[PDB]
């Protein structure tokens, strides 16, 4: 669980030097994103349900996963997905905030493929449910906002792929 | 048929105390050094 | 609270291995989860590997 | 776990569909033998305390050696009383959850609260599978003596005991 | 009673009654004065059954009853046929409210240490049950002994 | 967050305690109590003493007194020593 | 079902079947008989009974079919009938069961977070349940109406 | 992979005892449908293909995993259904003559709805294959020989659920 | 047994069971009568085919059993009856089975193994099942003899 | 830092992050260019803040460096400043970190089984960092050594 | 969890037989060296913290896993070394007095080098700081004494390997 | 796979500085020991089928495993026994001569435990015939080299416990 300013503090740690220009250079870098990570983590905030509404309706509301049969057929097992669909847009921001995917490994990623294995939950509808997810959240928070937020979906994605 | 499997680590149950040895088992279970007590406490059992 | 070991109580048969790797030290370091799985695939197929 | 019925309308839930009259017939036989299959249970309490004594002698008349030192194998068989206490117990759960899987009229109770680890807990305390195995069936021909001039309730009977053996077993074949 | 356990049992659940649970309510109320008309029946018959409980509870253990037994002496057999009242007293109210909790909150609950604090052999109190079931078949006809059949064999099965 | 997020009835998580308790509350009462046991004759564990008297927070006061009823408990007094009345900002 | 949650109680309490929980699942296989008539009939009046289901629930709740409203067009308004359709095949599961635990787990547990996830009105579903359980019990006498609408009334509870 | 026999066999050996009259009792039931399993599997191994044709143009053959972007659109992936459609109706046939679903899980079930989860085929779509399957050998074997094929087709469905 | 590599013959070649096949699953289990009448006769005459069969095998190899020989003593004697024991029983599964598929992976895969590291003469032990096949199909007619000496045989071809 | 304990904050309380956490990791990265300047100045001064800090330490503290005390010798001298080039080094991290979650982490949990285990007064090695405090903040303008000593200060009420 | 009066009494119970010569002359040869296990139990209370800081500065006191990078660095990594150093002078007291090492490998030596490449402990380390804690222990206890305790170090310091 | 020598070539080659008097104080205490190993590797190699005849006979030869129901009653599983037996024997003879246990777990111990749960083998037999193997070996090559080949079979007990 680090930031972009702790992976910094951290590896000009490591050495046991002090922050040279070099380990300020990325620091100046993330404070001038740090205006538009909030505006980004803000919008996302508001419009947590909505996003989570577009992306089901958008990649895997139709198909035959949605019928009988399919892996989401049962109320408590589509229930489970826009649960489970919220983690990833939530930590999504929290990685798009501190700057650094650590936290994404740390508490989402490990023993994840793992579990929806064990379950047998489709991982190749589920990182499409995240692409589309994806998709959405560039329309909200713009374009390089939407590069911000779109780094660490796919970071998701190709973890749990 | 049992489609699963948690493991069967080596366990050895329980069969007996002795003066020997459950009061190293306290002192032990507390995570502290023995005490003068029940360290004296294991000598006198091995002078029997 | 204590730890209900084998010795304490009535165990059961379905979480035995579970539970004893749970009692140990090495317990915080399974990031893993153990037993989520361990009673899912009681119902399901055999898993590939 | 799930009954008989219960296992049914899963299976035509899954496909999606309602129930036919070829799910509605699996249905009805568990009706049928339903009235029979209780006094098969309210035997069994009756008779409890009874056919679980008789197990016991029937089983260790043929194996000796659970009542005998173990060997340098620490094994746990029936060599000790606190060894043959826990061991009798053990004959009370394969009577216990057969019994209630004789109610069902499925064997979805016994895998998931009995089968599941069983291989596991056993193996722990190197426990004998053989015998183990023996004792389960030693109860069914000494339940199926009460009813025997008949042959309905025995295949009744049977499904538990049986589904216990062949679920025990290190598959030979 | 059987209410108590659907009051109870769906109570540690937050919610009302299920559509199963009713139904076992209202079956249990619709075979209520069969419960009513049957412990009257055994209420007259608790000086008959009783005498019948100690016909073969000692001829079977005549440990008890002779010297040196916990049962020798007349006081000692005094209260040995009350606590055949007090059982045969309590199967009236388990064959009353349908369930097992009144041979279960007494009787049943401690029943061992309680014996045991006695000098009463608690496998000669199963036989005891057990042949107060044996006479209970006698003064009552094929149709209803069946109908309290399930309620004797609990308390055998509650004392091992 | 809070235990009032949109649950009742019909909804994924377990139908259970729902405290009105505000975001990290700072109420909390003075209660006492006897709860006898009930189940130490058939488990013969050990006894300790159902005679309490202790703080519990007004976040988890309500799943407490639900549940010292639902063992037979019998609740003899309690106050809310820390906290406000009717007070709209300031139970954090 | 009443026999695996019968059974699942007298699980966890580690103890057998009391005569309260065996006299109930005799009680209720002599009673499967007379459960499949039921289930039987709103089997094949599933086109009466959901066609006129959602008869009444549009009659009373314009809003969700009107312009604006979630089941509109000829799109929804299919899925609008579907989801009755879904409702009513679990009442016919849960009448032979015996229980609402098919019913419990498939269609009732977590079923707000489905329906406002998907922007449908809650409460607007359970009207339509409602329309149809007056159509089922219009089916079936004064006995089987009881059971019938029993169901359905369970799934309008947990439904808001 | 034990038959009927097999799996007698094995639970009477498994305690060391003897074919005792509840053993032998088992076989002699297996021994009587021994007449009407071959000529279960007699028909089947005839009307292969026809079955399969049957099913999928009964189950699946316009619905849109069929047209373009469903999971069955192009023709090495269509060709693939049919040989996938066939090992169900081909092992069913020996679990029928083996009077044991052990070869299923065995060569079958194990890994598979792991594997399919990774292909992304439609768990929901091969079970209606299986049942509408499963149909039409009720047809042609007859009615209790379609309950002894059928009965190993919902343990395929059953377990690749 | 014929009926499980007749199958996974035909399951490895990616086709359903021939006429060949098929024709001889029905020509097996019309067999099955008469295959139990045969194990039933060497079921329960175990000890006169067991101790007459390590009769002619002492004699015939008093070394094995000779001060020094594997089998020496009290012990090692019963031990070395009980092997006989075990593939007697076998082949009352191979007889059932229609093959030596039980007796395949019970007894005879890695037998050489066993027997060389428990240091028994595995030439000893074939003399052995050898003398139990003279007494084994003289408990039978000519017909049954062809096939009970058949399945000893067999465990000599491959017990060397 | 500020921006990863407001997230693990409101993570654990299942939520997002409030205005009052938002308006702070708004105001602390305007506040970045400024602590980089702070930070800069201590960078490049650690051979006038140490040198200095251990200046006033033995002045303050002759029994450390005294012989008997810990640090004696040129040895442990030498060692006797490394330390306090450490606890500089972890305050320049914390102010950049905008808080002593840096600091915390390292060279403060735990750090007194560390200088009990190594015989060290910790009293004395929280004198030494007060020394360093007068020395920085001397370097500093007002606005600035509110936070350069205000850190310090943080480690020595952890230090004792 | 067995001493050597256990472990007697177990291999003379495990054959069924009784106490014979042979394992009484062992529990002769326990009762006569319990005068001396108890003296150096008595002595390594004592001096457990003045052992611990003579191990840790003879062996990898000054070594690069102290300094900024090494495997020791931070303060809370440290403190877990001499919080982790005095469980094996600790447990190896139990096994000096015990006279067996059965306890180790149950509450030590299990998951032990497991748990410490999941951390990324160095075991080349962990052993030399264990062999110089065995070093000063033979210093306190004395020859004889040492040696019954230096029998339990390299114990774990086997296993641990 | 390093012996005494490559383990303390790698700690006094890891820290880049030359073999000084402790690295070479420790290989001069293997050269001393190198007469003993030969020869206890000389008798091993001879009385390798004898050594797995005694431990089996006294440790898992009439136990229940052995009868039918127990893991090893088929003649194929009594046959892997003595297989499996046959590379404990020899892999321990392997770590005496090198006089390092890096070749257990590199070649026995990884994955071992994990693979007995598989199959379901009684770790506990397991164990237990290993450790009467371990009582006959130090029969054959005296005590001394008994205690060195005896430091590497519970070395495997450990671990596969
Ligand atoms: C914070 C990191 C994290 C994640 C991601 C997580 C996932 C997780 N997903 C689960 C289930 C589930 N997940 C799904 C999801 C899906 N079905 C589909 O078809 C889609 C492809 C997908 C939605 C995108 C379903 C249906 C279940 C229920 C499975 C069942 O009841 O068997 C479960 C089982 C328990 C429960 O839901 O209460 C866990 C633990 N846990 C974590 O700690
Ligand atoms: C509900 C299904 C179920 C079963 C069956 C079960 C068994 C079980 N059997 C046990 C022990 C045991 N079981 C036996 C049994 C036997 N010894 C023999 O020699 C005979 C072969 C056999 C009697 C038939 C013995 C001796 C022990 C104690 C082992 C020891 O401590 O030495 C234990 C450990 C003690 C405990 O109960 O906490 C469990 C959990 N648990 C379950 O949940
Ligand atoms: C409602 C449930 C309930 C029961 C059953 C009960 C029993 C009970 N039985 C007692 C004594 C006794 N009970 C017996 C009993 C017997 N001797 C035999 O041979 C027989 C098998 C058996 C009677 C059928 C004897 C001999 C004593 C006297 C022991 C003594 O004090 O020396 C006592 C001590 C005082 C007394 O007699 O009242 C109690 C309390 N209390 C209860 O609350
Ligand atoms: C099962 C038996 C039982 C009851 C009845 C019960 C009541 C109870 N009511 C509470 C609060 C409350 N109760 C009310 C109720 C009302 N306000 C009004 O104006 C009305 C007159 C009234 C509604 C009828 C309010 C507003 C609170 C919140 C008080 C606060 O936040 O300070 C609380 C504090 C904790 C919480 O709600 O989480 C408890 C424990 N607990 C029990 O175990
Ligand atoms: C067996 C238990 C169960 C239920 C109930 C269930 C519901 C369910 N309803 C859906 C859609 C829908 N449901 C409605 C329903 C309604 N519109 C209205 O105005 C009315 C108030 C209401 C019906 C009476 C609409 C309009 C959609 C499509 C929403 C959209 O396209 O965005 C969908 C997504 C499409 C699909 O896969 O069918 C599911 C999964 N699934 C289940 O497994
Ligand atoms: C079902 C297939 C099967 C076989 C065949 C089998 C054999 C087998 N034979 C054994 C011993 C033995 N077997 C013999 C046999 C013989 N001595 C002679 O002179 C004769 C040539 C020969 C018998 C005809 C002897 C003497 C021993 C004891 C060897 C010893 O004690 O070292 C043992 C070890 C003790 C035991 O557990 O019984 C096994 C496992 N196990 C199996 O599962
Ligand atoms: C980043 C946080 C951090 C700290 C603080 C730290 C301290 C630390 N101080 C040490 C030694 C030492 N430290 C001192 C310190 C002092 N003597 C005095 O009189 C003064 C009161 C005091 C200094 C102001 C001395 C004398 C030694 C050597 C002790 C010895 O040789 O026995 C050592 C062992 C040698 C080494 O590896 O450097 C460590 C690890 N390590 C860390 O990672
Ligand atoms: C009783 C048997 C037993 C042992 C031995 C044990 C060890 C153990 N050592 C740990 C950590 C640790 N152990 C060390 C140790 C060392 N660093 C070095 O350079 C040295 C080579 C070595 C000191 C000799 C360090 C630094 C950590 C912290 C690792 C971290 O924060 O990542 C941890 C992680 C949790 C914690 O310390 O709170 C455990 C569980 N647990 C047990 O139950
Ligand atoms: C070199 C390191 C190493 C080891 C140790 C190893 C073990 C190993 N043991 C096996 C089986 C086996 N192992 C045993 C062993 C035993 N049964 C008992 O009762 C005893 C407790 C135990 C003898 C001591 C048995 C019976 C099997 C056969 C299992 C089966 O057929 O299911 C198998 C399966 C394949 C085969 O044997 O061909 C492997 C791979 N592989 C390795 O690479």
């Amino acid at each position: 669980m680090q930031d972009a300013i702790t992976s910094v503090i951290n590896a000009a740690d490591v050495q046991g030097k002090y922050l040279d220009a070099n380990s300020v250079e990325k620091l100046r870098g993330y404070f001038q994103t740090g205006e538009l990570r909030v505006r980004a983590a803000a919008t996302i905030a508001a419009n947590a349900a909505t996003i989570i509404k577009e992306a089901v309706a958008k990649s895997l509301l139709y198909s035959d996963i949605t019928r009988p049969g399919g892996n989401m057929y049962t109320t408590r097992r589509y229930a489970a997905c826009i649960r489970d669909l919220d983690y990833y847009l939530r930590y999504a921001t929290y990685g798009m905030l501190a700057g650094d995917p650590s936290i994404l490994d740390e508490r989402v990623l490990n023993g994840l493929k793992e579990t929806y294995n064990s379950l047998g939950v489709p991982i190749g509808a589920t990182i499409q449910a995240i692409q589309a997810m994806k998709e959405v959240t560039g329309s909200l928070v713009g374009s390089d906002a939407g590069k911000e937020m779109g780094l660490y979906f796919d970071y998701i994605c190709s973890g749990l792929s | 048929v049992t489609k699963a499997s948690g493991g069967s680590p080596v366990v050895k149950p329980q069969l007996y105390k002795t003066a020997s040895m459950l009061t190293i088992a306290q002192a032990e279970q507390q995570d502290r050094f023995l005490e003068l007590g029940e360290l004296n406490q294991l000598v006198s059992f091995l002078n029997t | 609270p204590y730890i209900r070991g084998f010795g304490e109580e009535p165990q059961e048969c379905r979480n035995w291995g579970t539970q004893i790797d749970l009692f140990q030290y090495s317990a915080p370091f399974r990031k893993v989860p153990q037993s989520i799985t361990l009673f899912s695939d009681y119902l399901k197929a055999l898993p590939d590997q | 776990m799930q009954d008989i019925i219960t296992s049914v309308i899963n299976q035509y839930d899954l496909s999606g569909r309602y129930l036919d009259i070829k799910g509605i017939n699996q249905i009805n036989n568990y009706f049928d033998t339903g009235l029979k299959r209780l006094m098969i249970a309210k035997l069994i309490n009756k008779e409890a305390t009874n056919l679980i004594k008789e197990a016991s002698e029937l089983l260790f008349i043929e194996q000796p050696e659970l009542l005998r030192p173990c060997g340098n194998a620490f094994i746990g068989n029936a060599y000790t009383t606190r060894r043959y206490a826990a061991c009798i117990r053990d004959i009370e759960y394969y009577l216990r959850y057969s019994a209630y899987s004789i109610i069902a009229g499925n064997n979805s109770i016994l895998d998931e609260r009995v089968l599941d680890g069983l291989k596991e807990t056993y193996n722990s305390l190197l426990v004998p599978i053989g015998p183990t195995i023996r004792v389960i069936q030693l109860l069914k021909e000494i339940i199926q003596k009460k009813f025997s001039t008949e042959n309905i309730e025995n295949a009744i009977i049977a499904e538990p005991f049986d589904y216990l053996a062949i679920n025990l077993s290190d598959k030979n074949l | 009673s059987l209410v108590t356990q659907v009051i109870l049992s769906a109570d540690d659940e937050l919610r009302y009654p299920t559509a199963g649970e009713l139904e076992t309510i209202s079956s249990y109320l619709k075979t209520g004065e069969y419960r009513i008309r049957l412990i009257s029946i055994l209420q007259g018959k608790e000086q008959e059954i009783i005498r019948l409980a100690s016909k073969k509870i000692f001829q079977l253990h005549p440990e008890y009853i002779a010297p040196g037994g916990n049962a020798s002496g007349a006081r000692q057999r005094a209260l040995c046929l009350r606590d055949y009242g007090w059982y045969l007293r309590l199967i009236t109210y388990a064959i009353l409210a349908g369930d097992k909790e009144p041979l279960e909150k007494i009787g049943i609950i401690g029943v061992r240490e309680m014996y045991n604090s006695l000098g009463v052999p608690i496998i000669g109190m199963i036989d005891a049950i057990k042949c107060l079931k044996e006479a209970t078949v006698e003064v009552i006809s094929q149709e209803e002994e069946d109908f309290v059949a399930p309620y004797y064999d609990y308390i055998i099965q509650g004392m091992s | 967050a809070y235990d009032m997020d949109g649950t009742g009835a019909g909804s994924l998580e377990p139908r259970g305690i729902k405290s009105s308790a505000v975001e990290k509350d700072s109420r909390c009462f003075k209660v006492t109590f006897v709860l006898p046991s009930q189940s130490r004759l058939y488990t013969f564990r050990e006894l300790q003493n159902v005679y309490t008297t202790k703080m519990v927070p007004f976040s988890s006061w309500y799943a407490e007194q639900q549940r010292i009823q639902k063992m037979g408990g019998k609740i003899l007094k309690v106050e809310l020593v820390a906290g406000g009345q009717m007070r709209s900002v300031g139970n954090q | 079902s009443i026999v695996t949650k019968s059974i699942v109680n007298a699980d966890a309490e580690a103890r057998y079947l009391s005569p309260g929980e065996l006299d109930r699942i005799k009680s209720f296989v002599l009673s499967g008989q007379r459960r499949l008539r039921i289930a039987q009939t709103l089997t094949e009046n599933r086109e009466r009974i959901v066609k006129q289901g959602g008869q009444q629930l549009f009659q009373r709740r314009p809003d969700v079919v009107s312009p604006g409203g979630n089941a509109y067009g000829e799109e929804m308004t299919a899925t609008c009938l579907r989801d009755l359709d879904y409702y009513l095949r679990l009442v016919t599961y849960g009448i032979i069961a015996g229980d609402v635990t098919p019913i419990e787990e498939i269609g009732l547990v977590g079923v707000k977070e489905m329906y406002s996830a998907l922007g449908t009105p809650i409460s607007g579903v359970a009207e339509g349940i409602r329309c149809m359980k007056d159509v089922a019990c219009s089916l079936l006498s004064g006995e089987d109406a009881a059971e019938v609408g029993f169901y359905f009334d369970y799934t309008l509870a947990a439904m808001q």
